[PDB]
């Protein structure tokens, strides 16, 4: 059950859950497999956010394992698309699509604790049926690769075949691992 | 004239009381106002004059003498107000409608509501104009007058009380002060 | 969980969940696989915001994978009968069903996001019984088939034979390979 906590106002108090209260202070929260419905509350509280001070800068974290690569877009097209930078605090495990929404993070305002964990990896996906199915499938797959890896490349500046190589196989990488990659700027320092 | 400008005015008194008063109150002010050997005929001057007195009307009013200063009341009023020219332009032009006898009959001069930001000098406008028109300034803050007890107050006074001299404080307010700048804030609030 | 927010009305402060808040503002969410239930939630939210103000655009963000072809209907049946027009913005994924209301939305008010994808494929549909009766329903989804590809090639503005070709197969179109296959109008990135 979620706690509620009350909030103070010159008119009166007012009850809000400890999610919605920390919405006030532009703080997100990310957690479990990305989903559709996940995504668009994510997505729903930013442009929130946006609306009532497109200059303060949005918290965002992410303990997630990984999830649906369609609906993690979702949620970093807005990050890009909306004013206000967007700070990413790794606070747990970050898959590798978990891992992609620290990367596209503000520069300057990426963050993730020191003992967090960061993995990366290839997107997984597969189909079965006609082989002239599987085709469009696997060019499909493949496509969606290189976006990805593109777009790694595009925030941590690395060259696209040292992405390539990194994430062909799965990869763990440390916090300050993850500063010498450029996927996060620095680790909190209190 | 006597019995015209009674009858809109003084509405306390009845018809022919009224204007025999202004009448008795006009020949001694011109037997008065004399040295010696003066015009002996009352124009209506002296009588729009004595009117005014008795319905506390600074005298002004009953005729366009003051044209000078409805000339320059818009520039007046633009210098001590910086901006917000456009809304200034109106209440003059309303002003001058009705001293020139083309106002409404049986309405207030000008019914006027300022739709602005908050800090921006919408009060200011109207203290400007009372300060420049010679007439008392009437503040009322409607956020007092939320609750349903309080509306009674300006119409009436609490149970129990006589308030013979008193009665409402937005309905006698206006008695002292017939011509005088009616200013309500927060008026959605009310 | 749905987090709630506050609003300032100038008599006391309204509290709204995040879906409703931004219903106020004519911005609709189609999530999910295609239903009766939660299209008869989108089409009752596009007549309320109808009667508010009959001219603003509505704007229908979509991030489904597919549904059924019933319910589609009745969401793309709507949108066409009401005055306003209505502003679909492909949010991470539009597959056939989403992608016929994605194309559906007025000219020049169709949007997609660059990473958002786009699949269009044949109505999938299956009967299980006696011949004389799988003859009427192979005909219908047929006949459902003709239907869509009608409606897509208006809406596109290619030709049925372009989509025959097209939908006979699942097919993946990029950001702005929809833009040149006509699905959208451009990319939203600047408004
Ligand atoms: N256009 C203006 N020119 C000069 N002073 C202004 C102007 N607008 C606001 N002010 C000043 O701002 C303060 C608040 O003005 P006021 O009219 O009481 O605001 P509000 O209409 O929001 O209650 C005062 O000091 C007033 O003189």
């Amino acid at each position: 059950l979620v706690p509620m906590v009350i909030e103070q106002t010159s008119r009166g108090e007012r009850s809000f859950d400890i999610y919605s209260r920390l919405l006030k202070e532009r703080v997100i929260f990310l957690t479990g497999q990305v989903e559709d419905h996940m995504a668009n509350l994510i997505v729903a509280q930013m442009l929130f956010l946006e609306a009532e001070n497109p200059e303060k800068d949005i918290y965002l974290y992410i303990n997630s394992p990984g999830g649906v690569i369609t609906a993690g877009m979702s949620i970093y097209d807005t990050m890009q698309f909306i004013k206000p930078d967007v700070s990413t605090i790794c606070m747990g495990q970050a898959a590798s699509m978990g891992a992609f929404l620290l990367t596209a993070g503000a520069k300057g305002k990426r963050f993730c604790l020191p003992n967090s964990r960061v993995m990366i990896h290839q997107p997984l996906g597969g189909y079965q049926g006609q082989a002239t199915d599987i085709e469009i499938h696997a060019r499909e797959i493949l496509k969606v690769k290189g976006r990805m890896n593109e777009l790694m490349a595009l925030h941590t500046g690395q060259s696209l075949e040292q992405i390539e190589r990194d994430t062909e196989r799965d990869r763990f990488l440390s916090a300050p691992e993850a500063v010498e990659y450029g996927l996060v700027d620095s680790i909190l320092t209190h | 004239a006597a019995v015209e400008l009674a009858v809109k005015y003084i509405n306390d008194r009845h018809l022919p009381d009224k204007a025999i008063d202004v009448i008795d109150e006009a020949g001694a002010r011109a037997r008065l106002m004399p040295v010696s050997k003066r015009k002996k005929t009352v124009n209506v001057a002296d009588i729009e004059s004595v009117v005014a007195r008795i319905a506390r009307i600074p005298e002004k009013s009953v005729s366009q003498s003051d044209r000078d200063t409805l000339k320059n009341l818009g520039d007046r009023l633009k210098m001590l107000v910086f901006g917000q020219d456009k809304a200034i332009e109106a209440l003059t032009e309303a002003i001058k409608m009705a001293r020139a006898g083309l106002g409404h009959e049986h309405k207030p001069v000008g019914s006027f509501l300022f739709a602005g930001p908050t800090g921006v000098g919408k009060t200011e406008v109207t203290v400007q104009l009372s300060k420049a028109l010679g007439i008392e300034l009437l503040r009322f803050d409607m956020s007092e007058y939320m609750e349903r007890h309080t509306v009674s107050r300006l119409i009436g006074a609490p149970p129990g009380y006589v308030g013979f001299d008193q009665g409402g404080l937005l309905t006698d307010a206006v008695i002292k002060h017939p011509h005088a700048v009616l200013l309500l804030d927060e008026i959605e609030k009310a």
